[PDB]
């Protein structure tokens, strides 16, 4: 096809000038002369019969005049059941050294979203096994999650446990979708799948798929990677009609890196420093993540909030694209509550009395109810002490403590720091302890006896633990 | 330096096809596409490229031609062909859109079949100036306690539902939306109030479950639903809500009442932010352009109530507002507030208080006021008001305990919109004082079996309440005798 | 529409509008011809009179063009030409047409094949040992090439020769090999 | 005369290149080929016979190398008595369907503040009956008095309670300049004035004159209404000798508009994100308000304060361009008090003993600083003045009658009457007799 | 004579662009057509950015700028107590012009 | 080095926190857009592209090591700053010293609350 010349190279941002039979917008192009395969992505025609790309790899070595091979198409990567199992990268290239994907068919990784006519209604709650998210903000099969947190507040782990139960009690072919994250991290992964039998290296029944651009990769990698991984997912949901479970982390990455190489594509800087397309190109990212009629994807996906914003315009913008937040807080995770759920930030749009009943409805409604009148007290709690409350006030902050601590729950994945056996509490045993202690069946027993328990069966032996031994 | 100087252009002009109704791209990029010729176009034209795809002249420039792209620029290579049509952007209108899901240019996608209207309105039109209207009077019902008695709408306002996200700001409009079913299944023709939804840069599984929300209430028959989703182009985001404006502007200016919901502006101001960034306009506040605040304005100002020798049409706007860490000192949130004729202000804290809806009144205003209510709601809504702010500014033990018990008054289940006759039955029973030996948690439970008890005892004095509109003398010992008998009867 | 990519790429105002003459040639085969317009009317503008009466930003670009027009209509200009010079006072680039002319220049002169070549010497040179070392500069290039040799002397680089051929460098300069002798010296 | 074409046109701004007569700036000219008149003022000259320009009316439909003619002169709007009981827009067409305007004079909205020798001193207070801002803050004849206020304070209000008293109450040929306000509001204001007699749409005894640039407006004409309603009020001054009351709602909206025109306008923007031209243009603006030798201009200025901070820089900047600024406060406004005058924010320049005495004055600075230290006796009667502040039926409440009052309760000769029974009362009379009737019953 | 005397190339908001002008001196007051004054505070390559001390409707591009020579300085002396002067030591109290008999920068 | 040729390295950047400002000096002066505390948008992938090649090898590719120890200085304790979240989301773990412990003779001022280490107990002794 078309042959060019690089005629600037700024970072990940390099011109190609062709004299004839200029490359559509989006296409893939390979520069010659390399000894790894380096793709270029048409992102705007600047005129003079030349284009801007962003590389998909490092562009160091390349000089001005190298020539560039138009391959007529957007980056294609295999797609189909030879991808369980296998590890690839932004690009559609094995990176865990077991030879090439031989699928029967390869798709571009820009696909346009699916219409309104096939939107799917359903909503059914997503059992996890968690306390605070079954109760506070349940999750549902086929919608879109989100775990936002800050730097170091749980987010992984979260996200593992979520993997651990949701996924190893599925069965349609699960996509992990690491997008700059850390390299140790999948590697932890891809081995903890590799022991737990989930990807099988031989006589392949695999039901996990994994694609990996990581914090290492320079920023158009960070920037297509999760449209590859969800390009994984797409096949699997409409060719295949299966139930897909889609995780993705981090996906603040994806953000980033647009606007990292925003500022070199010549475009004036929106607010806060992002690129002025942040919101649509969020849209067209997320808005093909998504249940249809033909299959069902469950999206859970891992958002960095820079310094511990949340108006930060990355996670201000992901909140409208998602069906359950569940937003991880520094200043609880500071209290040694774990997961550090905030409470009075989780919401969900089954939290619906028609769908979850009026007995999980009322208990959570309840819940957070109380912990927002402790909040309300804290301020003259922390100046004039709890010794000037009314009784009915220490008796709701009393309630409230018992609920914070009771919503922690040790993690399986968390042995390493908890030192207690993760626990996995069903939903009906969560209504029930949380619409005992709100009833006050438990005024008399130590606060410290919920911190870190299973259901509330656990609380009372913990109670009578401390009550002997002490 | 200069756009249209690049080499090509150059070159076989000083060596030597029309230039004047038809273009070529010179550079297409992030949805912006330059260019060269089209030297007749209008401003703010509608444009065709070679692809089947539209874009929006929206920067006349002295060598070429700013145009915004109504899709994905894949399909616009440089070089490419454009052609005018001639034409500002329209959209089709009528009766034949009530019950359809159109995008932001009248298309349907619904898959219902297409529309069979046979009238199209400009977008960009002009609102009525001030001859052809008349003071807001009638009163737009949203079934909502503490809308319709202490924030009262009218037909023919602007009432701004501003809050932060995830308060009850879409359960609002859309309550709003299912309570006009009472008055569009009956024949006062005069009462009916067609409803326009107006998703602006949403998911389309939300927009889904909020057209089949809207079909279970059987509020759909009389609804448009505007979509301009989040993967749609910012243009289309941009221009959704003139397009719902003139499918609203429709019923307005042929007699009829129409209540339109931009859900939400937020989005559309960030669509516009992006087509003049990229358009190279100069960045302003928080990168907004500078005529943005011009852009809600001459948005907002549509919605008129005309006087009876314009028809006698109505266009109330709702629309919605989403703060970021309650902070209404941005420069979006100050903007429309500065427009609209008042705010329903939603908080946070008071949404998980159990005050729900989450209608902060301190905060909250309607500058039409009682003049949009009826008499009944504005015999016992005057000494509500006065009794919460005199609770509020103090919140002697009289006050707490009555602010307190009408708080509990206020609160309101999503999705049950109540008609306004058991509205004044609730507040009377909580003003007058029936209320004051009752211990606040059990308010609700009151209301209830209260209200179980009116519409199954009393309909003939709900019924002449809904006729005259006020509460009668004689129809005021009624009310007195039948919370004294409730109340007694009560546990 | 196809362009003709000269075998030099200048940039700027300058290297577009040459670009755009030397693309406009190469599909008529005039280049030497339109050489020697822009040679002429790069003398027509260098003489005061009416450089004065186009480089005004008080005339009106139709006063200014206009008296192009008169004096390209009496020297029987090319139309490639007279279009070049009735561009550059429409897109108000007239005062710079020096350098497109300039530019033009040096694209032909690698259009011919010529190398510049400079040699800097602390002594004026010799004219035995200056063709001698164009006999040897000779053996770089390809055939085809012209050596467009210009020996300047510098007396500070004490003895030896700099030659620059291109972007090509020697520098056997007798102060560099003292300064990197200090260097190991030091080092 | 001269005529140019239109090369560009980006959102509100227009450039035209004129072949020959280059228009100075501020020029006003017209563009040809449409069917409602659209005019541009002149904003800044770029070299190569380019202007810039803003327009006055939304510009779409526009080309590039469509003709323009040039005015030679600014807006010129028609001034006269036959401008009264109509409604004008910012370049002087009559938008009340009700004809021409037919007048004598024509006078350009550009014109230049009076001198320094036209000044005058005399400064002769005007009492509006209002207890609060009469008492505090008093207005002075011949004085800008500006009313701040965030969205929801009670602006608009307080300025229909004044055109109500004053402009019913005054002999000068008021104006009523529309900066940028609601549609609904002003049809509301115009139907209002008509019904009380104070527009006549027969055998025209008008004594006030609209004009109207409303918020769906370009920024263009937002920003040059209020110099339209400069120009009307500075005829019945100038060739009139009247004592002219200049109501200007509101004007923030002015400043918003110079910020909105500013963005493109091809300038650095100065902090938050105004122009850097704000002081400077709003100055010429709020100079041309004074009173020369030949006659009166006071004006009555409703002012927007954004997200009520009054450290923005568009009220920052105005509070020096006026005589008695009366500040409505939100925090006073929830109160359910009103009007929401900031007793301890509203400032007045004729509040000293050498103009209203010493009674008056002693009141004033008493009556602050027992608000200003709000000792329960003190607090008791500092919540029965912020009571007796309130003014709602409408009140009349004449100034010696209101410092007797609040007299009366600073010494407390009434501390056993209860503290609402001065919410929503005239004088001390009807504050007693609230206390019987609430007393007897309850 | 294209040394002191420039031509304005450019105006608008109270910055005048004036073509010519080679031997101004930075900070010196400079005299309009139309009588105004103003000062060169930007000496740049191409032009001479002044700053009008008046307004912008009366100049217009094109007009012709002479040089004064001198900094800008204003009438000092016994002769200004009592007066009202404006910027530049003109008087603007009506009282007639000042006697002023010395100047300084 | 050390690490592709089996053997272990241990490295200490002392500090990220000014290289973050040299690099901020350098973008600012290259005229690029600046972002949070006006450093560029891509401090993250400075500092990660960085603290990525501090990697532990299997025994295919030689079994060494590169241990990284990362310094970062905050400004009044503030470890929600920009540049100290970011590098707490390239680490594998923190330790926070504290100015109070420090003021009070408790020196190493470890803050044993906040100080973690993700990987952690897989790399201690039995005994220990
Ligand atoms: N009156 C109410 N009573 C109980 N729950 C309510 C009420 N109103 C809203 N909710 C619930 O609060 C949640 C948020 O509601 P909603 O989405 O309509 O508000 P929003 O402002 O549109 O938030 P978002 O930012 O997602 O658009 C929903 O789960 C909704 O069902
Ligand atoms: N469920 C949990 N129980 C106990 N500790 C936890 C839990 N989740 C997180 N942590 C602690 O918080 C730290 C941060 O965890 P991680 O999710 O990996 O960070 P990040 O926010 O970058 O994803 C962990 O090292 C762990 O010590
Ligand atoms: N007499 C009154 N009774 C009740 N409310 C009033 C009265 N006068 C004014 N208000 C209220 O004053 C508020 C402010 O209205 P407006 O004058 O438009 O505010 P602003 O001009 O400060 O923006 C409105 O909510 C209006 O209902
Ligand atoms: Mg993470
Ligand atoms: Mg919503
Ligand atoms: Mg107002």
């Amino acid at each position: 096809a078309a042959t060019g010349r690089i005629v600037a190279v700024i970072g990940a941002v390099v011109d190609v000038q062709f004299d004839e039979g200029l490359p559509p917008i989006l296409n893939a192009l390979e520069v010659q002369g390399r000894e790894t395969r380096l793709v270029l992505e048409v992102a705007q025609h600047l005129g003079e019969s030349t284009v801007r790309t962003i590389a998909m790899d490092g562009t160091e070595g390349l000089v001005r005049g190298q020539k560039v091979l138009d391959s007529g198409a957007p980056i294609k990567i295999p797609v189909g059941p030879e991808t369980l199992g296998r590890i690839m990268n932004v690009i559609g290239e094995p990176i865990d050294e077991r030879g090439p994907i031989k699928t029967k068919q390869f798709a571009p990784i820009h696909a346009e979203a699916p219409e309104f006519m096939e939107m799917s209604v359903e909503q059914e709650i997503l059992v996890t096994g968690i306390k605070v998210v079954d109760l506070l903000a349940p999750y549902a099969k086929g919608g879109k999650i989100g775990l936002f947190g800050g730097a170091g507040v749980g987010k992984t782990v979260l996200i593992m446990e979520l993997i651990n139960n949701v996924a190893k009690a599925h069965g349609g072919y699960s996509v992990f979708a690491g997008v700059g994250e850390r390299t140790r991290e999948g590697n932890d992964l891809y081995h903890e799948m590799i022991e737990s039998g989930v990807i099988n290296l031989k006589d392949a029944t695999s039901k996990v798929a994994l694609v990996y651009g990581q914090m290492n990769e320079p920023p158009g990698a960070r920037a297509r990677v999760a449209l590859t991984g969800l390009t994984v997912a797409e096949y699997f949901r409409d060719q295949e009609g299966q139930d897909v479970l889609l995780f993705i982390d981090n996906i603040f990455r994806f953000t980033q890196a647009g606007s990292e190489v925003s500022a070199l594509l010549g475009r004036i800087p929106s607010a806060v420093g992002y690129q002025p397309t942040l919101a649509t190109d969020m849209g067209t990212m997320q808005e093909r993540i998504t249940t249809t009629k033909k299959g069902s994807i469950t999206s859970v996906q891992a958002i960095y909030v820079p310094a511990d914003d949340l108006t930060d315009p990355a996670p201000a913008t992901t909140f409208a694209h998602l069906d359950a937040t569940t937003v991880l807080s520094r200043a609880i995770a500071e209290l040694g509550i774990y997961p550090a759920v905030d409470p009075l930030d989780s919401t969900s749009r089954i939290m619906d009395p028609n769908i979850v009943g009026s007995e999980h409805y009322d208990v959570a409604r309840g819940v957070q109810k109380i912990l927002q009148d402790y909040k309300s007290l804290q301020d003259i709690i922390a100046i004039l002490g709890m010794d000037e409350l009314s009784e009915e006030d220490k008796l709701t902050v009393s309630r409230a403590r018992k609920i914070q601590r009771f919503l922690s729950q040790p993690f399986q994945v968390a042995e390493v720091f908890t030192g207690h056996m993760g626990k996995l509490v069903p939903l009906k045993e969560t209504i029930k302890g949380f619409q005992q202690i709100l009833a006050g069946e438990y005024d008399h027993l130590p606060e410290q006896a919920f911190y870190m328990v299973g259901p509330i069966e656990e609380a009372v032996a913990k109670a009578d633990k401390l009550a002997e031994e002490h | 330096t200069g756009t249209a100087e690049m080499s090509s252009i150059l070159e076989e002009r000083i060596l030597g096809v029309d230039l004047e109704e038809t273009g070529r791209v010179l550079s297409i990029g992030d949805g912006i596409a330059r260019v060269h010729g089209l030297r007749n176009v209008q401003a703010e034209e509608m444009v065709e490229f070679s692809s089947g795809l539209k874009g929006m002249s929206l920067n006349l420039e002295p060598d070429n031609v700013g145009v915004v792209v109504f899709g994905n620029d894949k399909l616009i290579k440089e070089g490419d062909i454009v052609k005018r049509t001639g034409a500002i952007v329209d959209v089709p209108v009528g009766e034949e859109l009530l019950g359809r899901v159109v995008d932001a240019l009248g298309n349907a996608i619904d898959g219902k079949g297409p529309i069979g209207s046979k009238t199209r309105r400009r977008v960009g039109l002009k609102a009525p100036g001030i001859i052809p209207r008349i003071s807001v009077r009638e009163p737009m019902q949203t079934g909502i306690k503490a809308v319709d008695s202490l924030v009262p709408i009218g037909r023919g306002q602007r009432e701004l539902i501003i809050g932060d996200r995830q308060t009850g700001k879409t359960s609002i409009a859309i309550d709003t939306i299912i309570n006009q079913k009472r008055f569009n299944d009956g024949s006062d023709e005069k009462k009916k109030l067609y409803c326009i939804y107006v998703a602006i840069g949403q998911k389309r599984s939300t927009v889904a479950q909020l057209v089949k929300r809207l079909t279970d209430a059987d509020a759909m028959k009389y609804t448009i639903v505007v979509s301009a989703t989040a993967s749609d182009a910012a243009p289309l985001q941009y221009l959704a809500p003139y397009s719902g404006c003139s499918m609203g502007e429709y019923f307005r200016d042929n007699g009829k009442h129409a209540l339109i919901i931009y859900d939400d502006l937020s989005k559309q101001a960030v669509a516009y932010r992006q087509m003049s960034l990229l358009l190279r306009r100069p960045p302003g506040r928080e990168a907004y352009p500078g005529d943005v605040f011009y852009l809600h304005s001459r948005l907002l100002e549509r919605a008129a109530k005309m006087n009876d020798a314009f028809g006698g049409g109505s266009l109330t706007a709702l629309p919605v507002i989403e703060t970021q860490a309650g902070d209404v000192s941005a420069y979006i949130p100050t903007n429309v507030i500065s427009i609209t004729d008042g705010q329903i202000f939603l908080e946070t804290e008071l949404f998980y208080k159990g005050i729900r809806p989450a209608i902060n009144v301190g905060l909250s205003v309607s500058r039409v006021g009682s003049a949009a209510q009826t008499r009944a709601m504005k015999q016992v809504a005057g000494t509500m008001k006065l009794e919460l702010a005199q609770y509020r500014e103090v919140a002697t033990q009289q006050l707490l305990s009555r602010g307190v018990r009408l708080t509990e008054l206020l609160k309101q289940g999503q999705y049950s919109p109540m008609a306004i006759e058991e509205q004044v039955a609730v507040i009377y029973a909580g003003v007058r004082g029936y209320l004051d030996k009752l211990e606040p948690s059990k308010i609700t439970k009151f209301e209830n079996a209260f209200l179980s008890h009116v519409v199954s005892q009393h309909q003939a004095l709900l019924g002449t309440i809904r006729a005259d509109g006020k509460i009668s003398e004689q129809s005021d010992a009624k009310l007195k005798e039948i919370v004294t008998n409730f109340l007694a009867g009560f546990e | 529409a196809k362009l003709v990519r000269p075998p030099v790429q200048v940039y700027g105002i300058e290297g577009r509008y040459a670009t755009a003459l030397y693309s406009a040639a190469s599909k008529q085969n005039k280049l030497e011809q339109v050489e020697k317009e822009l040679l002429r009317v790069a003398q027509i503008l260098k003489e005061p009179k009416v450089a004065a009466s186009v480089l005004n930003p008080y005339v009106k670009r139709s006063i200014k063009v206009k008296s192009l027009n008169d004096i390209t209509a009496k020297e029987r200009f090319s139309p490639l030409t007279t279009n070049l010079i009735n561009l550059l006072a429409e897109n108000g680039r007239l005062s710079n047409t020096q350098g497109v002319v300039s530019a033009f220049s040096t694209m032909m002169s690698v259009h011919r094949g010529e190398v510049p070549c400079t040699v800097t010497s602390a002594s004026p040179l010799e004219e035995a040992t200056l063709s001698e070392l164009k006999t040897v500069l000779k053996s770089f290039l390809s055939q085809g090439q012209v050596l467009k040799l210009e020996a300047k002397t510098d007396p500070s680089i004490l003895g030896g020769m700099i030659v620059r051929i291109g972007e090509k460098y020697v520098d056997m300069s007798v102060k560099t090999k003292i300064q990197k002798l200090g260097r190991a010296m030091r080092e």
